[PDB]
């Protein structure tokens, strides 16, 4: 079998996610493993798996993870442990997918030399970098006039914007220009202020997908760029977990509040305010937050937003934190009333130049018409409270569609554009050890993105068996669809959400118990958990993520009272706040339907396209230049999809062998009787002896495609042949040399 | 994509629109106007009968029939001419597309759903439909699983106490009193005052009157001491013709026969002892959850002071260490279409439609075994 | 084996006893087979030796007729050229690639060794006659 | 109705 002496295996370590062994006794059917490490062990081998044998070392550090023969988690993270801290370089292809490692450092790599070495080269030919990826999209978008997306996935700190950057670095050289990539460059300070936020693992975590389109003339020429932007997550500007905070630009605002410009606004320190104060933690370690807001404004002058609108910002946000202070007495079981002259209302109404007596009115009654009638009615201190957060969401969300409209106005350029390249940054799966409504969404977005990965590359592959003339159904499909029915068809984990938000007396108690109704014994890939009646677990690609219920319907509400918006409408005192709103089912929707729609554009933008992946990956938290954690890694790549990609690629035909190329690897197993002239025929001959299951490769036109292990069995009986050859040799050379001594010994 | 109609037949007003929005876009009487007179000028473009808004312009030409009396369907024919209204000239919406959700009282005969079901399968071909309780909607309306719900239209009143969201169907009591027969009895009482108001469409001006003036007092032997002694509490309205009639003491007294059904010659006992002897059918260990709700509904109700005083008397009534609490919103006279655009709109309630598939399986009766 | 062989064999025996008491040590016992004619291997050397320990078989002493049991079991063309052939079609075998895979492979020898029999064998290119190589140590 | 009272 393939477990022989001096065999190699990995075996699970807790310090290291694996570690070598080499198998000191042959195995045979049981219970045990005599093993040698770089020192002496046994390994009780158990249900039931064998351990993950070891790739034969001319396969180890080659450019593409799938020209490994055992393709395996440690396989993996040997590859790129090996040619990240050896080799130093930082780029892997795995099928498609580029994976591109932070190396916290510079790198010469980005030279223009290079980029030119780059320019009219296909995949094939050069060792991967992230040029070879802008270089593809910029050639397919000659060939076919189809537009091209980049797509870049991965934790934030993982480098997606640098990666973006030089990747528009690439096309502003080799078109030639028009200064796009310096103002995109510079836009980045107000992107990342109003959409980035600390999370409990990270900070500056951005939570927002950020799509930017190069538009290309008719020469391809850079005319210009357009930049739209998706998934927002709304529900974070009125509520946050403990260590988190909310969205950057309220601490630098609250942070500046000492400064003459802002004085008018009457901003306290930054645990004054409910909507900062929650989350417990106001100040990020090694971060001045009054610091930056300079380069804020400073982006803000680059990017010709007047300080006119500037001051009109700020507005708007110490409007949204004053609002947040305003606190209902319950003056009956369905009713509330505002304190009288109370403080924080009449500071909102200052900054906002609207009657204290009509906001302090619309917020506690609500008004229905009857298309002859109108009734005013009272809400209860629960609903006022609901209708606020969902004004300061509401005026958040608009503020900061405006921001992006006057980006995309510098941005803009007045020359038709032909097509585009376009490029999404986008987060990646993530699992706390909390999870909740974020958590929800964003592992749904990924759901999607993923099911749109898995057909591209399901299409890829069909392409390449026709164009090797091998029968498709060889390649199976394997498809996530039922996970995103589960979260998002009628009856769906979404759907019952939305519907308990307007059933009476709704509450997450009683939406769980609908959801072990409807789904526990019904679907595979949702389950509950053991001791607890609160959580529910959904098996997504990557990984089993326990959600808790007890958040999620004070955060998937959204419904605006028109009459609200209409007091903001009716201000006069300055022009943006009415500026915001100029555009009614929409104000009914809640959160999680906002979301599923955001999405829905999102992958009518994709799906319109031809995409490329880039991955990142964080080897190490804390931030050391080229050291990597296997501990740290494994998780990054587990949620980056990179190894169910490769699960998915090692059922199925993963290795690919040009005649030419395998006839020079093995000339040595091939007997003279059996070379032909014809290389393909003795291939077709020899391999047929040296592998009994026609099964496990198939003969396309040019290329030889083999099943998972075949590779390296062939590498094995090379090995052990050319170590017999040697031997029966070296032993006939000493024999000479000795009888040689022994002549002398006569003579 | 399809939103369910949610149409409530009522007596008097029709009021109807599409699931999810928050008011009915149509609101009309139920009422059906043949012309009674020769036409004299040819060539008008005369017409065979009115429906609606069209028969209340019209009226001084018209008889004017309600095809509703006591929630119970009486004329068929009718009620076809009024839905065809409704969905056609009011919402102008092809009834093929939409579900349809239809609201009814408790108590009334079994021959009414079914029929009710066979014409919009049949005529209609409405693709799914729902025959819905009137006061289980007016929970969904308030916000509440539990409450004893009061609930009063024209032509039947009902109480049904619902706790946690079961029904207690042998504590359901349904009385015949309220509010068209209000106002045959105002007709009544106006005549001892020296005016008459015979034909239907003079009954339409006296329920104006009682909308307009018509109130519940607090205690009723003391307002009728009041307003033998004095000219205080009288208010007067102007006819149609400009004619002004004068009002005294019939405005508080009219309603008042809501609380002493004896005044129209009825057995049965007011609304709150119905109330009461409703609570008193519930098992012990509910009744303190009931008499903190108490929900009005429907246009009966909306009489200035009928809170207070159902508050009062059911205080009176009730054992002397508990909350009475009486639930009446602004908006009562459409919380039953309010609840049942909440309700229809629901993802669990997506598999209780009545199909078509199932109709033509199982015939009219379906309604019985499917619906409550 | 005839007495005049054994009579040779212990003479040749008694040439390599280093230490004048008619022995050899197990290290020599696989150097006196091969002189005698035999191409055993290492295995096969250590299997007849009884896979001595390193102190025995640095200091342990055998003489001639222990050997000759040990000697008579070792003792009881083409395949030899397509081995060689292996590492070629030319007829020809780098130096640099017969000298890395006989240090580097297997039982690997030392460089000297290497050296030594491949002495006047490799051409200008640094390609060896192999079929003439592998006849004259078979020789 | 159909018996007692008068629909
Ligand atoms: N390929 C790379 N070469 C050099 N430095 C890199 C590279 N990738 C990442 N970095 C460094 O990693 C740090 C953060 O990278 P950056 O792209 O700015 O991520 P980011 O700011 O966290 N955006 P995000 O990942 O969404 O939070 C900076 O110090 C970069 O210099
Ligand atoms: N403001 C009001 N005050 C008193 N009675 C009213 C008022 N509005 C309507 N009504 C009476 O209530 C009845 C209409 O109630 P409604 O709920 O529309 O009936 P249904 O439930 O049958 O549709 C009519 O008798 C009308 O006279
Ligand atoms: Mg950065
Ligand atoms: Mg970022
Ligand atoms: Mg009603």
């Amino acid at each position: 079998e393939l477990y022989t002496k001096y065999a190699r295996v990995w075996i699970p370590d807790p310090e290291e996610v694996w570690k070598s062994a080499e198998l000191l006794k042959d195995y045979k059917p049981d219970k045990v493993l005599q093993l040698r490490l770089e020192k002496d062990l046994e390994y009780c081998l158990d249900p039931k798996e064998l351990p993950p044998l070891r790739n034969p070392d001319i396969l180890v550090g080659e450019n593409d993870l799938t020209a490994l023969s055992y393709l395996h988690e440690p396989a993996v993270l040997h590859n790129l442990k090996v040619r990240f801290i050896d080799s130093k370089l930082i780029y892997t292809y795995c099928g498609i997918v580029l994976v591109a490692i932070n190396p916290y450092e510079q790198l010469p790599i980005y030279g223009e030399d290079i980029i030119n070495a780059y320019s009219g080269q296909n995949m094939g030919d050069m060792d991967p970098h992230i040029f070879a990826v802008a270089e593809e999209a910029y050639k397919q978008m000659a060939r076919d006039e189809r537009n091209q997306s980049i797509i870049v996935s991965g934790e934030s700190g993982a480098g997606k914007t640098v990666s973006a950057k030089y990747a528009m670095r690439y096309f502003a050289t080799v078109s030639g220009s028009a200064n796009v990539e310096e103002k995109v460059l510079a836009s980045n300070p107000i992107m990342e202020s109003i959409g980035n936020a600390k999370t409990t693992r990270n900070d500056n975590s951005s939570r927002f997908g950020k799509y930017i389109e190069i538009g290309f003339d008719k020469r391809y020429r850079i005319i210009g760029a357009n930049m739209r932007t998706y998934l927002l997550e709304k529900s974070r500007v009125v509520f946050q977990a403990e260590e988190e905070r909310n969205y950057h630009i309220f601490y630098q605002l609250c942070a500046s509040a000492a400064l003459p410009e802002f004085k008018t606004l009457r901003l306290g320190n930054a645990n004054y305010f409910h909507y900062t104060k929650q989350g417990g933690s106001p100040v990020i370690d090694g971060i001045d937050d009054a610091k930056e807001m300079v380069n804020t404004r400073q982006a803000c002058t680059l990017l010709g937003i007047s300080d006119s609108y500037q001051m009109g910002i700020f507005r708007i946000l110490a409007g949204i934190l004053h609002l947040g202070n305003v606190e209902f007495a319950s003056r009956d079981s369905d009713s509330c009333a505002i304190p009288p002259k109370h403080d924080p209302l009449t500071i909102f109404c200052d900054l906002m130049g609207v009657d204290y007596e009509e906001m302090a009115h619309w917020l506690c009654h609500r008004k229905l018409a009857t298309a002859t009638e109108t009734y005013i009615k009272p809400i209860s201190k629960l609903h006022a409270i609901n209708a606020r957060d969902a004004l300061a969401k509401h005026i958040y969300a608009n503020l900061f569609n405006w921001i992006v409209d006057h980006v995309n106005k510098a941005l803009h350029s007045t020359v038709k554009q032909h097509s585009f390249i376009g490029v999404l940054d986008i987060y990646g799966f993530e699992t706390f050890e909390i999870n909740s409504f974020e958590q929800f969404c964003i592992n749904y977005a990924n759901e999607k993105l993923q099911q749109q990965f898995n057909m591209h590359v399901f299409k890829l592959e069909q392409e390449e068996y026709m164009k090797e003339q091998i029968p498709w159904t060889l390649i199976d499909f394997y498809d996530n669809q039922p996970c995103i029915n589960l979260i998002e068809a009628k009856m769906g984990v979404l759907d019952l959400l939305d519907e308990e938000c307007k059933m009476p007396k709704g509450s997450d108690d009683t939406w769980a118990q609908k959801l072990y109704n409807t789904h526990l014994n019904k679907c595979a890939l949702f389950e509950k958990p053991r001791l607890s009646n609160k959580a529910f677990i959904i098996k997504h690609f990557a990984d089993k993520v326990e959600y808790q219920c007890e958040g999620f319907l004070e955060k998937n509400k959204d419904t605006v009272y028109e009459e609200q918006i209409k007091v903001l409408k009716s201000s006069k005192k300055f022009k943006l706040l009415p500026e915001l709103f100029q555009d009614s089912k929409e104000h009914k929707k809640t959160v999680g339907h906002q979301f599923r729609n955001s999405l829905h554009l999102l992958m009518e933008t994709l799906n319109a396209t031809t995409p490329h992946y880039v991955r990142c990956i964080k080897p190490n938290d804390f931030k050391f230049p080229f050291t990597f954690d296997e501990k740290r890694a494994v998780q990054q790549l587990r949620a980056c999809g990179v190894l169910e990609t490769i699960r998915i690629s090692a059922a199925g035909f993963p290795s690919r062998w040009t005649y030419q190329e395998f006839f020079s690897r093995y000339r040595v197993l091939m007997k003279q009787k059996d070379v032909l002239s014809d290389r393909k025929q003795t291939c077709k001959n020899v391999l047929e002896k040296l592998i009994l299951d026609k099964d496990k490769y198939q003969f396309g036109k040019t290329k030889i495609f083999f099943r998972a292990g075949q590779v390296a069995y062939l590498e094995k009986i090379r090995a052990d042949k050319l170590r017999a050859a040697c031997i029966r040799i070296q032993k006939t050379i000493r024999g000479w040399l000795m009888r040689k001594k022994y002549m002398r010994m006569r003579r | 994509e399809t939103t369910a109609l949610v149409c409530d037949n009522g007596s008097g007003l029709v009021k109807a629109g599409f699931a999810g929005d928050d008011a009915p876009r149509a609101v009309f009487p139920s009422i059906v106007g043949r012309p009674r007179h020769q036409g004299v000028m040819v060539g008008m473009g005369q017409k065979d009968s009115y429906v609606g808004d069209e028969a209340q312009s019209k009226r001084g030409i018209l008889t004017l029939k309600y095809p509703i009396e006591h929630g119970i369907i009486t004329n068929w024919d009718d009620m076809e001419k009024i839905w065809h209204h409704t969905f056609y000239n009011e919402l102008r919406v092809a009834p093929e597309e939409h579900p349809t959700l239809l609201t009814e009282a408790p108590l009334n005969p079994k021959a009414n759903r079914e029929k009710m079901t066979q014409i919009m399968f049949e005529t209609f071909n409405v693709p799914a439909m729902y025959v819905a309780i009137q006061a289980v909607l007016s929970l969904y309306a308030s916000g509440r699983t539990t409450g004893i719900v009061l609930d009063s239209g024209d032509g039947v009143t009902h109480n049904v106490p619902i706790y946690e969201g079961y029904a207690l169907p042998h504590a359901i009591m349904r009385l015949d009193l309220a509010g068209r027969d209000l106002t045959d009895y105002l007709m009544k009482i106006l005549t001892e005052r020296g005016y008459s108001f015979v034909t239907t469409a003079e009954r339409e001006i006296v329920r104006d009157i009682k909308e307009k003036l018509c109130y519940v007092a607090l205690d009723f032997e003391n307002e009728m001491a009041t307003a033998a002694s004095s000219s205080s509490l009288e208010k007067s309205y102007e006819l149609p013709d400009g004619q002004v009639i004068t009002i005294g003491n019939e405005r508080f007294r009219c309603p008042e026969t809501l609380f002493q059904p004896s005044f129209i010659g009825m057995e049965s006992a007011g609304i709150h002892e119905t109330t009461y002897n409703s609570i008193m059918k519930c098992d012990i260990d509910i009744r303190k959850d009931l008499y903190a709700n108490n929900v009005m509904s429907g246009g009966t109700t909306m009489y200035p002071g009928i809170a207070d005083r159902m508050q009062k008397e059911i205080t009176a009534l009730a054992p002397s260490t508990m909350k009475i609490k009486i639930i009446a919103p602004p908006e009562r006279k459409y919380s039953v279409w309010i609840g049942g655009s909440i309700l229809a709109s629901l993802s669990t309630f997506q598999q209780m439609w009545i199909t078509k598939q199932e109709y033509d399986e199982a015939g009219p009766s379906i309604v019985h075994r499917k619906c409550f | 084996f005839n007495k005049d062989q054994l009579e040779e064999f212990k003479e040749a025996f008694e040439l390599f006893d280093r230490v004048g008491d008619g022995k050899i040590l197990y290290s020599q016992c696989g150097d006196v087979m091969r002189a005698l004619g035999q191409n055993p291997t290492n295995a096969e050397v250590l299997k007849v030796l009884g896979n001595p320990k390193s102190d025995e078989l640095k200091s342990r002493r055998v003489d001639f007729e222990t050997f000759l049991p040990m000697l008579q079991a070792v003792a009881k063309y083409e395949d030899y050229l397509e081995g060689f052939r292996v590492f070629d079609g030319n007829g020809k075998v780098m130096g640099a690639e017969l000298r890395h895979v006989l240090t580097t492979l297997g039982e690997k020898m030392t460089e000297e060794e290497v050296e030594t029999v491949l002495a006047g064998h490799e051409d200008s290119n640094g390609c060896i006659n192999y079929e003439a190589f592998l006849k004259h140590i078979l020789s | 109705w159909x018996a007692x009272c008068p629909a």
